RNA sequence: AAUUCCUUGUCGGGUAAGUUCCGACCUGCACGAAUGGCGUAAUGAUGGCCAGGCUGUCUCCACCCGAGACUCAGUGAAAU
RNA sequence: GCUCGCCGGAAGACCAAGGGUUCCUGUCCAACGUUAAUCGGGGCAGGGUGAGUCGACCCCUAAGGCGAGGCCGAAAGGCGUAGUCGAUGGGAAACAGGUUAAUAUUCCUGUACUUGGUGUUACUGCGAAGGGGGGACGGAGAAGGCUAUGUUGGCCGGGCGACGGUUGUCCCGGUUUAAGCGUGUAGGCUGGUUUUCCAGGCAAAUCCGGAAAAUCAAGGCUGAGGCGUGAUGACGAGGCACUACGGUGCUGAAGCAACAAAUGCCCUGCUUCCAGGAAAAGCCUCUAAGCAUCAGGUAACAUCAAAUCGUACCCCAAACCGACACAGGUGGUCAGGUAGAGAAUACCAAGGCGCUUGAGAGAACUCGGGUGAAGGAACUAGGCAAAAUGGUGCCGUAACUUCGGGAGAAGGCACGCUGAUAUGUAGGUGAGGUCCCUCGCGGAUGGAGCUGAAAUCAGUCGAAGAUACCAGCUGGCUGCAACUGUUUAUUAAAAACACAGCACUGUGCAAACACGAAAGUGGACGUAUACGGUGUGACGCCUGCCCGGUGCCGGAAGGUUAAU
RNA sequence: AGGACCGAACCGACUAAUGUUGAAAAAUUAGCGGAUGACUUGUGGCUGGGGGUGAAAGGCCAAUCAAACCGGGAGAUAGCU
RNA sequence: AUGUUU
RNA sequence: UCGGGCUCAUAACCCGA
RNA sequence: GAGGGCGCUUACCACUUUGUGAUUCAUGACUGGGGUGAAGUCGUAACAAGGUAACCGUAGGGGAACCUGCGGUUGGAUCA
């Protein structure tokens, strides 16, 4: 049946993107997180 | 004119259709129009603020001239105009100087006649002019609320104020409503009954109609569960509840008015 | 009665025979007026009942055409 | 390599979304492939994605998002103005052929187009974040015209038949050609041009709006297609040569007509209805600040430029979402033949395929089917499931009814082929020839030829002519809800929700209400014939008594009563 | 003209059989309802957890919803096993 | 109000 | 309820217990 | 041979059948009213001015006769 996860790039890039994270006091703070846990990518681009 | 249908299908049998012939067809007045956008009832939280709102035809907006300026030039009504944005009609009436502006549209209308606004400006349906020249008992249009606002009482179709004392720097009027409520006498307002009234008779007939004219449906309280409105639950139907709006606010007679700030200007409320 | 417990109430009808259905009675354990009452052409993948047609649904199975099942060969599981 | 079968409104072919080198070529087979595997979307190497004009960037804006200052908020931050982003929408330009193992509206040949800078040369008031215009818009419906496209004949090239017949009313095949340029039709729309006057278009305007006279009847936008040209070409069966048997060169006939014909195009039209149907730029024109020998504006011609990034492949799937090379899911575009109402279906073309275990055997049973004596609902909770009905024209058709209906009620009759009327009819289309004329994408008269249902009569074969696929079972009584609709995605579709209608009730606009400690915002650019709350639930006939209790409304005279 | 009729696409999901270590964590197959409309769909946007959304089923909110998932308080408590 | 008796 | 009265007479009505 | 007969075939057409309707007679659980009967029970509507003059039509209400409104007629009494 059709599933949950139906791709596309312009919303992914929209919804947890690396500005839409940069946007918001939180969204940096997931960074923040993220780069103190040594993760090797941070938010997913190209 | 008012038409009953016939029943060649269950939803048309019901049907009262209200067709104006003195209406003008097609596209309006380009230069008076302006995008709109339905709101779906939400607000700028984009939260359902008011139920029951959404979907329902397109739309685009007539300016419509409420203050009624132009004092001294006069204007001759080119044509009727349907406005979906108001029971009310529409005339496009164009002023001797050349310049075009849309006005509601009184219970004589029709194009050809002429109009005007202004002190001066003489008592005739379809006519502007501050309440102190008004003869007490006239009946008058859209009546501003302080002078030079924009007009706000009786702007739907049929409805109508009557001018009932005018004492005072202020004139007591008696609303649709049925309240008397004393306004600043310099107070613009438009001779006669609002257009149409025809419009109280129609039907509707199914379910689509209101659909189609932006109104979603309602569910009955009680028809819910005790989680959602405070009616609702009890194996099948009962009530045993005390009336309440979904958000256990008390109903049926409260009253809820509250201004004290505009007291005063309230002659005698409606009945 | 989507309501009647006593209840397969009672009478009539339909049946060879009918705890259902239809019509009646009313003694309404415990209908009834926008908690709407009582009707109503059409409509309904709607509940109940009846008839013609049709039939392997059945009395009661039979044969037959295909895919597995059986033997060979390659791969090769599971629950416990 | 020869046969056999399957899909063909797809199981073909393109595009988007998504993937992200799966593409092509070598080479390898451990692992991956539900078997083998020399084969692969596997391993490794190497190769491959060529643009002014296809797309994206870019111009413009939508919903919405951000937002200097600003308004609010213990802080975080919420909101918003000027603005600035945001496509799923508006904005300039290329077609056909050829080519590679794999790219091609990108390379090549052929033939065009757009917009800017420069230059030269003639003619000329140009000029805005600005005005007007335009762009710019809904639903349904009804034709006419036309093309894509097909049939047939004509034409050309080839054929004269494994078994009786086949030099003919015979057989096979092909019969293709774009943008652009010229013409400016069927048809759609609208009366023009002149001068003068003005309280409008945030200022002006020679523009748009409005008022006057004047003076002409034909004028101006719009527009598919056809025709001409592009085409002296390209393509094209097949030839003739080479072949490292993959193919590579060179060469090349016919290339018309008539008829039928869309769901595409004329048509953003037309008729018409109510639910009354984006924004902004480019663009056309109008002035202003200004420049006034300048500069700019127009046109012809010449020249220069048009970057950047995407471009392989899969695509209704073995390459995307599904843990799998998973019977699932997934948006757009195309639409041949025979029969058919048709995008159903049955058989084919083109194109793609036989689904990555096979071979035998031919038990019970299970799965999916085909046929059945007599009987025919006895079965069973229940006719669940089967079987049955099943087309078109005509005749004909009850209660009840809201006068539409019920009705496709029910039930009957015809249905193939051939001949005749008629060597093919009513119809359709429509050329010569003739005439006319404002002259040609004209008209009139002419009816060749091409196309072609239906009817009656006569005749005929079979058991059977809607012959397969396809394709309603019908009728009586009664409950519930009027009805179309909606719901428990994944045991409930219903008598539940909704509904048009009805009532009660609140609300005078800075509304009641609602989101939010607020600013703001919804209600609503609405304003009591409106908007919110609640119950009822089409329609007909109707809706009685009870105000004690609870709830709600009004009321103060007193009793009591808070901070103070 | 029609939330009109029949009927493909498309939207659905009424019955049956199969399947139920499935081809499939809801399908297939034969039938079925709707099919110019309260129609159906692509892209994009808004609403965020005691909150949204709901023609109301406690239905839906990323295979779970009488209060989602993630991290934290956390080694909550557990007179029970 | 009734009288074969409100 | 009982006794008395009004009435032609029953009831109603009046009186007393 | 001609002609006929038998046989076969065509047309008409009685039975007879199928479908669906009109129509009339008998009957039917139950049930509305109507007629007749002896003293019943309740009241007393009308008749006199019947103790609210009577009626007609219409509509609403009520154990019952009847009440009530609306208009109309006199087939109404008093010197109103
Ligand atoms: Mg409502
Ligand atoms: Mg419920
Ligand atoms: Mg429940
Ligand atoms: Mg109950
Ligand atoms: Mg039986
Ligand atoms: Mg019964
Ligand atoms: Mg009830
Ligand atoms: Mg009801
Ligand atoms: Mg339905
Ligand atoms: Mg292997
Ligand atoms: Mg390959
Ligand atoms: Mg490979
Ligand atoms: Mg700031
Ligand atoms: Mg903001
Ligand atoms: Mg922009
Ligand atoms: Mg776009
Ligand atoms: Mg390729
Ligand atoms: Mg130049
Ligand atoms: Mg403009
Ligand atoms: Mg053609
Ligand atoms: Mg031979
Ligand atoms: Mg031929
Ligand atoms: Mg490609
Ligand atoms: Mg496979
Ligand atoms: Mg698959
Ligand atoms: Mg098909
Ligand atoms: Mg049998
Ligand atoms: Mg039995
Ligand atoms: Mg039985
Ligand atoms: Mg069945
Ligand atoms: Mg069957
Ligand atoms: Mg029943
Ligand atoms: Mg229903
Ligand atoms: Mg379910
Ligand atoms: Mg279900
Ligand atoms: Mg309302
Ligand atoms: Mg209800
Ligand atoms: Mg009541
Ligand atoms: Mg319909
Ligand atoms: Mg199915
Ligand atoms: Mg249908
Ligand atoms: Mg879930
Ligand atoms: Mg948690
Ligand atoms: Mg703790
Ligand atoms: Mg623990
Ligand atoms: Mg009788
Ligand atoms: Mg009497
Ligand atoms: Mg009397
Ligand atoms: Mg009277």
């Amino acid at each position: 049946m059709k599933r949950t996860f139906q791709p596309s790039v312009l919303k992914r890039n929209r919804s947890h993107g690396f500005r839409a994270r940069m946007a918001t006091k939180n969204g940096r703070q997931v960074l923040a997180r993220r780069r103190a846990k040594g993760r090797a990518r941070l938010t997913v681009s190209k | 004119a008012v038409v009953k249908c016939k029943p060649t299908s269950p939803g048309r049998r019901h049907v009262v259709k209200v067709v104006n012939p003195e209406l003008h067809k097609g596209k309006p007045f380009a230069p008076l129009l302006e995008k709109n956008s339905k709101s779906g009832g939400r607000n700028n939280n984009g939260r359902i603020t008011t139920r029951h709102i959404g979907g329902g035809h397109k739309q685009a907006y007539r300016i419509v001239d409420f203050k009624r300026n132009k004092d001294g030039i006069p204007a001759v009504v080119e044509r009727l105009e349907y406005d979906p944005n108001r029971s009310a009609n529409i005339a496009l009436v164009l002023y001797k100087d050349g310049e075009r502006r849309y006005i509601l549209a009184p219970k004589g209308l029709k194009a050809g006649d002429q109009i005007q606004s202004g002190v001066d400006a003489a008592i005739k349906p379809g006519n502007t002019l501050p309440m102190r020249n008004i003869p007490v008992g006239s009946t008058v249009h859209n009546v501003e609320m302080k002078p030079g606002k924009g007009g706000q009482l009786a702007r739907s179709a049929g409805t109508y104020v009557q001018i009932v004392a005018r004492d005072g720097a202020y004139v007591t009027l008696r609303l649709r409503s049925g309240e008397m409520r004393k306004v600043e006498a310099d107070c613009r307002a438009t001779l006669g009954e609002v257009g149409n009234a025809e419009h109280m008779l129609r039907v509707l007939g199914k379910a689509g109609a209101a659909r189609w004219r932006g109104v979603r449906p309602t569910v009955r309280g009680t028809a819910m569960n005790p989680v959602d409105h405070p009616h609702g639950g009890g194996e099948g139907r009962n009530f045993g509840k005390h009336p309440v709006t979904p958000w256990g606010v008390q109903t049926k007679g409260k009253k809820t008015r509250s201004n004290k700030r505009t007291d005063k200007f309230i002659v005698r409320r409606r009945s």
